[PDB]
């Protein structure tokens, strides 16, 4: 229940701002800065501001931070919702998320933001039924919203019916530094970017464990995710009576389910590394990365980030695969490989010295972390059975997907 | 530029008029004390252009509370619009008119509010629920007189699902103040 | 220059003109206005704030801004002074009462600086009963022969009839246009 | 070919679950 809505520089000048209850004063916006400002000074810096009676919560943005002043009791998830919806919403209509569309687009920004939200209450946040309706470059409003399938759009129509799906698989490990993981989840997400003529129903089926336990089949390989959750246009109904995921698929890319659940087999790489820095002398950087993935899949684009001295300099590389390079913005030098194979041992031995004066202060020890990412790798073994698409009028659909695996919250505490 | 403004705005040409509409909004956005230039833009409120009177509606809305007095040139115009046929108009007509802050503009609205309760399109149910739920909050007396209360109630056991949602969430929030 | 541009959209038509509506609540006002837009008696609420339209007669497009006679209505009528060319004044020969009112409101309007190269134009509005006076009564009641500097002319119509409409146009077009 | 996993295609349902 935010009074206004604002959009925020970070200069502290307001690109834009849109009242929406009145019931807060505009001028509340100027010492939002200076609380944020003293909040980051003293730790309490918070997103959900307070100013008095009046709450002033903000989002930190690309470029602005998206203050929403509310008074009352409001609901702050909401809020928060409505927020993320003007974000994506923005995010679809203009590429760029900066103060050089803030002030580019007014005329439409206005028309969106009045048109998104009356009196406190968001009415119309589906990006396609706001670009059907407000554009930058007016009709009635249309008939989707007003209807029940308000994420389905009817009466379109393409010369083929060809869906793009994608299965992203995300591995993030929590490697404490004493060798062991403490926090091993690996969180599944099922994009499909639906491109058909109509409205096609997408009939949803794979091998999950729930299913095949109810259809007896609980015999072969199946994903059990410990959180399931659909999209806007899949049916809670049909999932909660028998796990029937029936659903209108969108126009375009969405996200229609995204597993999560916890792993319990071994990571995909597996990194040790040696720290040998002397006292004020050298450092020492025995990193080797031990590849614990199939041999069959090979790791794309790894990365794996080993935090340098902040203070280190001439640092000399002695690796074996993978080209190294340091960069003193990130403080860090990561190990880049191009083509990463299942099974791989990849062996490196850092050198640099130290300055003679000693720090002042610590700088931490930051985890280290890898950005492996392997293409076409099923490490959950979930595998898609079949996906119903129907249409009234009738059509033979060619869906696709491609299962991608990369590393998530894979970060390896540092000794 | 505000002499400059006023003749543009006081002009026949429409291309003309959106310039300074434009030029205005921009002001009023960066931070430009536009209301003193409300009372030449009463007189170019009523316009076929609908980029215009989202434009116009705005600068009322933000510029409402400013010039109290000079606001009562737009009931007319208010009521002229709450019967426009494209829902679009009548959604914003009536987004406008529970946005202004004016204790004698709402209450010359209760007839348009009343006309508007009982909309066909659901958009247009949503826009009278949220201007109710709006004249409720800022005059609850006045939203008690009107007999809106019924017409909330019984918006919840209709079609326009989300329009039901509107009318759920609004009267919530009468009944939360 | 050159004027070869005015003269070939002055061939085939160029001016269009302008017109005023005024006058007290209940005048006709409203009426002859949507008369003379649309050509039919429609019943409306009053006008609290001002009616804006145009009339295309005689190839000049005669924009009528029709104000109500509302007394919060009444001194809104100096906003759309400004760029104004014309004034039409609707007389009320039925309300005895209000005639008295619509001619303070007349000669208040008529008493401008600003308001001096429009001439006048005192409609006899409500000319469906016996009660409605003539031509020549309500003029000078009003005072409008006394009214130098001024092309003020009275003219009867009857909103319910709408005969009296043309003669009103045209008068006020002869008094804009000195054309052929 | 795309980075990330060739696209496959996809069936309509379980066959074998009738
Ligand atoms: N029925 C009828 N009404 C007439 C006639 N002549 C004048 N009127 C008046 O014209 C009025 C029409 O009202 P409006 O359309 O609002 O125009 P108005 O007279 O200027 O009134 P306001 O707009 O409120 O200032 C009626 O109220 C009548 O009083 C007539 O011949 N028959
Ligand atoms: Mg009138």
């Amino acid at each position: 229940s935010a009074s206004a809505v604002y959009v925020l520089d970070l200069k502290g000048k307001v690109l834009i701002c849109r009242n929406y209850r009145g019931d807060v004063d505009m001028s509340e916006v100027e010492h939002f800065m200076p609380i944020l400002m003293e909040k980051e000074e003293e730790g309490m810096l918070s997103p959900i501001l307070a100013h008095g009676g009046v709450r002033f919560m903000w989002i930190k943005h690309n470029n602005l931070y998206l203050v929403a002043t509310s008074k009352k009791n409001a609901c702050v998830s909401l809020v928060f919702s409505f927020l993320y919806k003007v974000v994506q919403v923005f995010s679809e209509y203009f590429k760029e998320l900066e103060e050089e569309s803030i002030r580019d687009n007014f005329v439409i920004i206005y028309e969106l933001l009045d048109e998104l939200m009356d009196f406190g209450y968001p009415q119309t946040t589906d990006s396609k039924i706001l670009q059907e309706y407000i554009t930058q470059e007016a009709p009635r409003p249309p008939a989707t919203v007003t209807n029940a399938v308000s994420w389905r759009s009817e009466g379109i129509k393409y010369r083929k019916n060809e869906v793009f799906l994608d299965v992203i698989e995300a591995v993030n490990l929590l490697v404490s530094a004493n060798g062991n993981v403490l926090r091993s989840e690996i969180v599944g997400s099922i994009k499909m970017r639906v491109f058909l003529s109509g409205m096609p129903e997408l009939r949803l089926g794979l091998n999950d464990k729930v299913l095949f336990d109810n259809t007896g089949r609980g015999k072969s390989k199946s994903v059990e995710l410990e959180d399931v959750k659909f999209h806007q246009c899949v049916r809670l109904s049909r999932f909660e009576n028998d796990r029937t995921i029936s659903f209108i698929p969108p126009d375009g890319e969405f996200e229609l389910m995204s597993y999560r659940l916890n792993t319990h087999v071994k990571p995909l790489i597996w990194i040790e590394s040696v720290i040998e820095k002397h006292s004020h002398s050298r450092i020492e950087y025995m990193v080797k990365a031990k590849s614990q993935f199939k041999r069959r899949s090979t790791a794309n684009n790894v990365e794996i980030h080993i935090p340098v001295p902040n203070d280190a300099d001439s640092p000399k590389f002695k690796t074996t695969v993978g080209s190294v390079k340091w960069v003193p913005e990130n403080s860090e030098i990561v190990w880049s490989v191009k083509s990463f194979p299942g099974g791989k041992e990849y062996l490196m031995r850092a050198h640099f010295g130290l300055p003679s004066v000693e720090a002042e202060d610590k700088e931490g020890k930051p985890p280290i972390s890898v950005k492996f990412e392997i293409p076409y790798f099923t490490t959950s073994g979930i595998q898609v059975r079949y996906l119903k698409i129907i249409e009234k009028s009738g059509y033979q659909a060619l869906p696709w997907v491609r299962y991608i695996t990369q590393n998530g919250d894979y970060q390896l505490r540092t000794q | 530029e505000i002499f400059e403004l006023k003749a543009e705005l006081n002009s026949d040409k429409k291309e003309k008029k959106k310039e300074a509409v434009k030029k205005v909004i921009a002001s009023m956005t960066v931070g430009k004390d536009v209301s003193a230039l409300f009372p030449d833009v009463v007189n170019c409120m009523q316009t076929d252009n609908l980029e215009l009177k989202k434009l116009v509606y705005l600068y009322l809305m933000n510029y409402a509370k400013s010039q109290p007095d000079m606001a009562i040139m737009a009931v007319n115009t208010f009521v002229k619009d709450c019967e426009d046929p494209n829902p679009l108009i009548r959604a914003l007509a009536v987004r406008t008119m529970g946005c202004i802050r004016v204790d004698k503009i709402t209450e010359y609205l209760c007839e348009p509010l009343r006309k508007c309760l009982k909309d066909e399109d659901p958009y247009v149910r949503k826009t009278a629920a949220v201007c109710v739920a709006k004249l409720h909050d800022i005059n609850a007396q006045l939203v008690e007189d009107q007999g809106f209360l019924d017409t909330l109630k019984d918006l919840i056991s209709d079609s326009n699902p989300m329009v039901v949602a509107n009318a759920v969430a609004a009267l919530s929030e009468i009944a939360e103040s | 220059g050159n004027i070869f541009a005015n003269l070939f959209k002055g061939l085939f038509g160029k001016k269009e003109m302008r017109i005023l509506m005024v006058g007290l609540d209940a005048a006709g006002k409203t009426t002859i206005l949507y008369k003379l837009k649309l050509g039919e008696i429609v019943t409306t609420i009053p006008t609290i704030g001002f009616n804006v339209e145009t009339v295309e007669y005689k190839n000049i497009s005669f924009t009528v801004w029709d104000v109500g006679g509302q007394d919060k209505i009444r001194p809104l009528w100096r906003h759309y002074f400004q760029n104004t060319q014309g004034l039409i004044f609707v007389v009320d020969s039925n309300d005895r009462e209000r005639v008295n009112e619509a001619r303070e409101e007349l000669m208040r309007m008529l008493a401008e600086d600003e308001l001096r190269d429009a001439v006048l134009l005192v409609f006899a509005n409500k000319q469906d009963l016996p009660n409605a006076m003539n031509a020549a009564e309500i003029t000078d009641k009003l005072g409008l022969h006394s009214l130098r500097h001024r092309n003020w002319y009275i003219q009867a119509t009857c909103a319910t009839s709408g005969d009296g409409l043309y003669e009103g146009l045209d008068w006020l077009s002869n008094q804009l246009r000195n054309q052929k | 070919d795309r980075k990330g996993g060739s696209y496959s295609q996809a069936a309509g349902s379980d066959s074998a679950q009738s």
